């Protein structure tokens, strides 16, 4: 039903490009890459994605308290209103910002070290039906900003 | 020398800035000296005492044909009745009110209960709350001081938990049903407050840098909205199982807002706030008055809203938790432990937070009796009972500290007045030692000693070390020990009534001391409470 | 008199051209170990600026300064501590700490000693001109 | 107050302004007399109207059958109020008055009953009597106010002197500081100390004195009628109740007439009544071409001296908000921007005056026009609390007006509110330049590379990006380790150059040499404040080559001059280096305005430290040039200074200095040539140091 600490998930996008309702998933691959890039899911009858890439472990998600505490030196549940720590469930590494362009953007990729806002993005429910203060649910919409660039997850 | 040349250069201007404004005072202008002279006799002198008056006026005005003041009571009727899109000021209400409003050991107090009934009905036998209630129904959301003087008379009127006028309200709401009337309780509900701590930065900082009329911040008039839960409460005292069903359901309109889950997700909001200021407060431990005196406020705040909370389901109308069931509530009491919990390590140290310390234990206390009446409807394993085990489990590091917490002060009262705790350093006069004090506690088979570092926080820290063997152990003694009893019957009631939960064994014994502490104090019988059931109490 | 405000107004008048700024007032209350606010600083100058160039002149600053109380002489009054011809050595390290200054043993034990020309272990009523 | 009481007061001193009525003029006088009414003989008719009243009270006294229009409210209520009204205009001295008191008193008129509009209208006529009985109660307490703090005064600050004297006064650390205070602070324990020297005993007298027939009656009167004639038309029985209240609550009437009053001296009280007079008349046309009238009258209140002395008091007039909302009665033409003028004029006379402007940006703001949004930024416009006491979702309104501009002009005037709204004192309030941002993150506005695409292809699209270069070098974290030893402000501070490069010599080198008069220092302070010496050179003679000559070129370059000796001054921290004395002297030789050529001429002997030690002591030759020349007195103030630089760069001195030894003979020869002849009496020793320890339209 809701979502706590230390389950596993994917993302998604649906993106409709040229009207189609492309099943794009997120995917970074590490081990010689340092980004993130997409993956179709879309047709799964006759080209089954590879799910490794694509698995992420909430390892942690907290609020501004511990966040600071954190930047200042089994189940906790999943709120609108926190940035949590993401890994990367293959390779071990931690999705962050990634401090070039490539327009004026910033790059997505993996990183080791959890030190620094680049490991945390906070939640938003992109709806008013939602808000801050619960538990995300399964298959929620959400709304990702970094807290070193402080852009979304575009 | 050189010393010299700094001395002088002081010297000298710390007489030109002397020569600046010392002898400059209300020196020149005798029309603004005039003038302000007004303004400070204002601001002083008037401001007195004449107020004895209003309610001899009020038995001049109940005189023979119609009274006047049903004369009066009629206009404000009237008044309300009109249909203005909007509401206004109209301060004779802002008058007239606040005057009846001022107009309200075991014999004489049954007589000034009479007197103050007496009163009651000499205002409401001339039909004066359902003005009240039409003017409450009249605005929407608008918060205006209209609405303050309306709320104050609604309490002034309900005081006592009158029957007399649940009933009349009730009658009144049937007739002339009115889902815009609790439209306008939740709208009057729903901003209503909050304090908003980066404002306190803004004023913080600006007391770093303006040396200034203050104190809005709290909560935007918090105070009106402690009146408007008081009066939910003072609405529903008595158990009118009736009308907290009708809270609950609000049948005979064409809609329903359930205005007990307004409340709830209103405090949830409370809570919010406040666990954020602690997130703030988590690190530098020492706090000036003015962040405790908007502690003691929302403080005040969350106890009355957590008696409105009980009054909806003391008397136990299944309906209330029912709905409560489905509640966001109790993760809002598991931040308020997790708040708890850490505040009262920090709060338990110095002369100065003891009181706010107070304002903490006695929240808590009657926080944990809201869940007390929550509970009292179970059967054999409590389905809302294992809603409470379940809220208990996550909840468990905090339980942790407060059970030690309890402990501290627990086998203080203990060991207190042992000669091995007694006349360990001296025969005894309260000053004893220090480490004696602190060696013969240790010594007595019983402290890691980080317990005593805490009770070494400060315990006197008065020149000589050696503590108040009474003063601060009587601080100790009883002033935490009330809710340790409360939550004592509580975990029993679960752990009798629905047995055969693993974890909460664990949690039983895994602080036991202070259970079988205070098996001298419970007591407990067996009754059928009007559900033919076995209703232990 | 003449000299004395003008001795006063220089050591105030930190841009140099008889007109005082309101930040050269804080300038100094900062160093003399006040914190005030603009918002109060301009106030300690418009009452005094009468002449409303937005700044304070010096015949403004004079007259002001003039019904007030020489500076010296009290200036050694803080110096001086009873009368006995000399001001001792514990009894200079003693007139520091009216303006809140600290000192230790050494520093001015010399400052007494490099004006200490006469050598008579105390500071005299004669030596406030000399190192003056 | 009081004999050892009746309302026929003979003196009132309060103010109540004139009527002196035109005549019937049935000549040219058509739209000028204009200003009254015609009018006729009154007095005629106030003995009249006595005659009238106690007549028909008489005739009255049977209630017959009789009465003139039918009935008594035909008869009585277009008298009552006839005579009321004409009861207001200030007239009936006393005697008058007290036969007609004793109509009303007799202590009968009240004691007659009487009908429903009557008692409506009789009503008001004793609530008038109240006002001029709590004037006569306020009038009271103003004699007892002028010798007290005249003997209070005369008692403290005299004596708080000789405390003080008795101390010393140069020390104050608390004693002096016990009455070291704000005004009314001063003012506030004074007072208050009699609340927990004798003379308190007078107020303690006086508030007993002020405590306390007609307030008996005048609640029994009522209940006459409340009791026993159950009453429609509720405004009237709203009414009753005022008084009655009024009647119980005396006191609080006091309480909100106290900030109305106010004392002057005699001469000022011409241009109160003018102003008075020309006040209300704005008051009286606020019920309505509509706005010509009022036009001349707005710089009278301006033209007035009595304007600035007594500000609190047109404050306590809220005459300001009476032109408000007569601004908001305009939104809903052209004369609009003069009370606009006058407004942000208004507010800014001082810091309480703004302060109570404060509230009204909240409306203001929604008000663009192309001006209002000038007064909106005017009470905002400097102070520090102020700016704390702002909120942020306005400002989203702000740059919700700059979400639309997807083209143009007109969003050039938020950015310059909003560079008010976040420096205010050359102090940039992180606060504010922390939300700044945020929006930005959601709104945009190869962009920067338009700018001299803009400099041949109306002028504004070049100053409206330069505002926008302002504001957010106007928004820098902090302008030291504040900023660096800090959290956050760096996470922006990277926000503050992953949108901007350097990129900007499209503006900084470029219009620094053809908009350039200013728009180049709105570069500056960006690179300043966000962004050693290798951006000397590499921003070398970026402007500081042809401004430095240029000074008989009169004339938007010579207005440019002083406003970039702003920024030389601000770097003031091999082979360029005598470019840049190139730069610089040459600047020094059009400086051979002026106090700002003395801002950048602080930027001179700073130089002189950070000065490859050798160029300094050649380039000082070139002020040898004119070093001789000097006894161009302003050249010998700076050669003077300049003197002292090869006094300092001698410890590296030890092909120039034998003639600087024949330049020194010159310098004794300048002295062979003759206070201001004291700026050289150092500087020989300075030739002298020089040397000395360096020997150890042209
Ligand atoms: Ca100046
Ligand atoms: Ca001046
Ligand atoms: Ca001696
Ligand atoms: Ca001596």
């Amino acid at each position: 039903q809701f979502l706590r600490t230390d389950d596993e998930v994917v993302l998604q996008c649906t993106a409709t490009i040229h009207k189609e309702q492309q099943k794009l998933c997120l995917a970074a691959e590490g081990f010689g890459n340092r980004l993130c890039f997409l993956e179709s899911t879309s047709n799964s009858k006759n080209v089954p994605p590879d799910l490794s890439i694509c698995t992420f472990v909430l390892e942690q998600s907290l609020s501004v308290r511990a966040l600071q505490e954190m930047l200042a030196n089994g189940h906790r549940t999943l709120l609108y209103g926190h940035a949590i720590l993401l890994r990367h469930s293959y390779s071990g590494m931690y999705l962050c910002c990634l401090s070039t362009s490539r327009k004026l953007a910033f790059d997505v990729g993996l990183q080791e070290d959890t030190t620094g806002e680049a490991c945390w993005w906070t939640i938003h429910p992109a709806s008013k039906q939602r808000s801050e203060g619960e538990k995300v649910r399964v298959g929620d919409d959400l709304i990702l900003v970094s807290v070193s660039s402080e852009r979304y997850l575009h | 020398k050189a010393v010299w040349h700094k001395l002088l250069s002081k010297q000298r201007k710390r007489a030109v800035v002397a020569c600046f404004r010392m002898a400059p005072l209300y020196n020149l202008p005798r029309h603004r000296a005039v003038n302000l002279f007004l303004q400070g006799y204002e601001k002083s002198w008037i401001e007195t005492e004449e107020h004895y008056f209003e309610d001899k006026l009020i038995e001049d005005l109940a005189k023979p044909r119609v009274d006047p003041l049903h004369q009066l009571i009629l206009l404000f009727s009237r008044t309300a009745l009109t249909e203005k899109c909007k509401l206004e000021e109209d301060f004779l209400y802002m008058a007239y009110a606040d005057i009846m409003a001022k107009s309200c050991s075991f014999e004489e107090k049954e007589m000034e209960k009479q007197k103050l009934l007496y009163q009651q009905a000499r205002l409401h036998d001339r039909g004066a709350a359902e003005m009240v209630l039409q003017t409450i129904s009249a605005s929407k959301g608008e918060t205006g001081p209209m609405v303050a003087a309306t709320l104050k008379l609604g309490i002034a009127i309900l005081n006592g938990g009158n029957s007399t006028v649940q009933q009349k309200m009730l009658e009144y709401l049937k007739e002339k049903k009115d889902v815009g009337f609790f439209q306008s309780l939740a709208g009057l509900m729903q901003s209503c407050s909050v304090l908003d701590l980066n404002a306190f930065e803004r004023q913080n900082k600006a007391e770093g840098l303006g040396m200034v009329g203050s104190g809005e911040k709290v909560l935007q008039d918090d105070e009106f909205t402690c009146d408007l839960f008081r009066f939910l409460q003072l609405l529903c005292e008595g158990h009118n199982s009736d009308f907290q069903n009708y809270l609950r359901t609000q049948t005979g309109n064409n809609t329903t807002v359930n205005i007990i889950i307004s409340t709830v997700d209103y405090l949830l909001r409370v809570q919010e706030s406040i666990s954020d200021f602690y997130w703030y407060y988590s690190g530098k431990d020492v706090i000036d008055e003015q962040g405790q005196r908007n502690f003691s406020k929302a403080i005040q705040v969350a106890k009355q809203v957590f008696n409105t909370l009980t009054e909806y389901i003391q008397g136990p109308c299944t309906g209330n938790q029912q709905s409560l069931a489905h509640s966001r509530l109790w993760d809002a009491v598991v931040g308020f432990l997790h708040v708890f919990a850490h505040m009262q390590m920090k709060l338990s140290q110095d002369s100065s937070q003891i009181e706010l310390l107070k304002e903490l234990m006695d929240l808590q206390k009657d926080m944990v009796v809201m869940l007390l009446s929550m509970l009292e409807g179970n059967v054999v394993n409590g389905t809302i009972g294992k809603q409470m085990v379940d809220m208990l489990v996550e909840s468990s590091n905090n339980v942790e500290m407060i059970l030690k917490f309890f402990d501290m002060f627990l086998k203080l009262k203990d060991l207190t007045s042992s000669d091995t705790f007694k006349e360990y350093d001296p025969d005894g006069k309260g000053v004893i030692s220090k480490r004696d004090f602190h060696k013969a506690m240790e010594s007595h088979k019983h402290y890691t000693q980080s317990e005593t570092e805490f009770l070494l926080s400060c315990a006197e820290t008065d020149e000589n070390e050696t503590l108040d063997y009474e003063e601060f152990v009587k601080r100790f003694h009883e002033p935490a020990k009330d809710i340790g009893f409360n939550v004592a019957v509580l975990l029993t009631n679960l752990s009798e009534h629905m047995p055969n939960d693993t974890r909460l064994q664990t949690f039983l014994e895994l602080a036991e001391s202070v259970l079988n502490y205070f098996q001298p104090f419970l007591g407990r019988i067996e009754i059928m409470g009007s559900a033919k059931r076995i209703e232990r109490v | 008199q003449i000299a004395e405000f003008k001795e006063a107004f220089s050591l105030f008048d930190k841009d140099g051209d008889g007109t005082i700024t309101t930040k050269e007032l804080g300038t100094v209350m900062r160093s003399l170990g006040q914190n005030p606010t603009e918002a109060e600083l301009q106030d300690m100058i418009n009452e005094v600026d009468a002449d409303g160039n937005g700044t304070i002149d010096f015949p403004e600053f004079l007259t002001m300064m003039a019904r007030k109380m020489e500076e010296i002489r009290e200036a050694f009054r803080v110096f001086d501590k009873d009368g006995n011809g000399y001001i001792s050595a514990a009894e200079l390290r003693h007139v520091m700490t009216n303006l809140g200054e600290k000192l230790t043993d050494e520093e001015v034990d010399e400052m007494i000693r490099e004006a200490d020309i006469d050598g008579d272990g105390q500071v005299n009523y004669e030596e406030f001109v000399q190192m003056m | 107050l009081f004999p050892d009481g009746l309302p026929g007061i003979g003196l009132s001193t309060s103010l109540r302004p004139r009527m002196q009525f035109s005549s019937p003029s049935f000549v040219s006088i058509n739209n000028e007399c204009y200003q009254y009414s015609p009018e006729f003989p009154l007095d005629i008719l106030k003995a009249k109207t006595i005659q009238m009243l106690t007549e028909a009270v008489q005739e009255g006294s049977l209630h017959a059958r009789d009465p003139v229009g039918g009935t008594t409210e035909f008869l009585f209520v277009p008298l009552i109020k006839l005579f009321y009204t004409l009861l207001i205009m200030g007239i009936f001295h006393n005697e008058d008055l007290k036969h007609i008191l004793q109509l009303i008193e007799p202590s009968g008129l009240l004691q007659m009953k009487l009908p429903e509009p009557v008692k409506l209208q009789m009503c008001l006529l004793l609530q008038y009597l109240c006002d001029c009985q709590v004037r006569h109660r306020i009038e009271a307490i103003v004699a007892f106010s002028d010798d007290f703090v005249a003997k209070l005064q005369d008692n403290q600050r005299f004596r708080y002197n000789e405390v003080m004297q008795a101390l010393n006064e140069c020390p104050c650390p608390e004693e002096i500081r016990d009455q070291l205070l704000d005004f009314h602070e001063d003012l506030m324990t004074h007072c208050g100390i009699e609340l927990d020297l004798t003379i308190r005993g007078r107020l303690l007298s006086l508030v007993e004195k002020v405590t306390y027939t007609l307030q008996q009656l005048i609640s029994e009167t009522m209940v006459r009628w409340a009791q026993e004639s159950v009453i429609e038309d509720p405004e009237l029985v709203r009414a009753m109740f005022v008084l009655l209240h009024r009647q119980y609550d005396g006191i609080g009437g006091l309480v909100r007439a106290l900030p109305k009053t106010y004392t002057i001296n005699g001469v000022s009280v011409e241009d109160t009544i003018n102003l008075l007079a020309s006040l209300g008349q704005i008051r009286s046309l606020l019920s309505v071409e509509e706005e010509k009238l009022m036009i001349r009258g707005l710089g009278d209140i301006m033209n007035n001296k009595v304007f600035y002395q007594h500000p609190n008091l047109m404050r306590a007039l809220g005459m300001h908000e009476t032109v408000m909302e007569v601004m908001v009665n305009v939104l809903g033409p052209k004369m609009v921007a003069n009370c606009c003028r006058f407004l942000c004029y208004f507010c800014r006379i001082s810091r309480q005056n703004q302060k109570a402007m404060f509230d009204h940006l909240s409306y203001l703001l929604e008000n663009s026009s192309v001006t209002p949004l000038d007064v909106a930024a005017a009470s905002v416009m400097d102070n520090n609390e102020l700016a704390l006491a702002l909120r942020e979702p306005d400002l989203e309104k702000v740059v919700r007006y700059l979400a639309g501009c997807g083209l143009p002009v007109e969003g050039e005037r938020y950015l310059d509110f909003l560079r008010f709204a976040v420096f205010c004192n050359g102090e940039s309030v992180e606060e504010n330049a922390n939300v700044v941002v945020r929006l930005l993150i959601r709104r945009p506005e190869g962009l920067l590379a338009a700018m001299e695409e803009a400099i041949k292809i109306g002028n504004a699209i070049m100053t409206f990006y330069a505002a926008l270069i302002d504001l957010l070098g106007r928004c820098a974290p902090e302008m030291h380790l504040i900023h660096a030893a800090k959290g956050e402000a760096i996470r922006i501070r990277s926000i503050l150059r992953s949108l901007i490069p350097l990129g900007d010599l499209v503006g900084v080198i470029s219009i620094a040499f053809q908009f350039c008069p200013d728009h180049k220092a709105a570069m500056v302070l960006f690179l300043d404040r966000v962004y050693v010496q290798d951006f000397l050179l590499h921003l070398l003679e970026v402007g500081f080559l042809p401004d430095l000559r240029a000074a008989a070129s009169l004339t938007d370059m010579a207005l440019a001059l002083n406003r970039y000796l702003c920024t030389a001054v601000l770097p003031l921290l091999l082979f360029a280096g005598t470019e840049h004395h190139a730069s610089l002297i040459d600047s020094l030789l059009h400086t051979v305005k002026g106090c700002s050529l003395t801002k950048a001429q602080r930027d001179s002997i700073e130089v002189c430290l950070l000065s490859r030690p050798s160029m300094m002591q050649h380039l000082l030759r070139r002020l040898v040039f004119d070093v001789p020349l000097l006894n161009k007195m302003p050249l010998k103030l700076l050669t003077n200074h300049y003197e002292r630089c090869w006094k300092y760069y001698c410890l590296p001195g030890g092909a120039s200095e034998e003639e600087l030894h024949l330049s020194r003979k010159l310098f004794w020869g300048i002295f062979d040539a003759l206070y201001e002849q004291e700026l050289f009496k150092l500087a020989l020793p300075c030739l002298s140091a020089v040397a000395g320890a360096l020997p150890p339209n042209f």
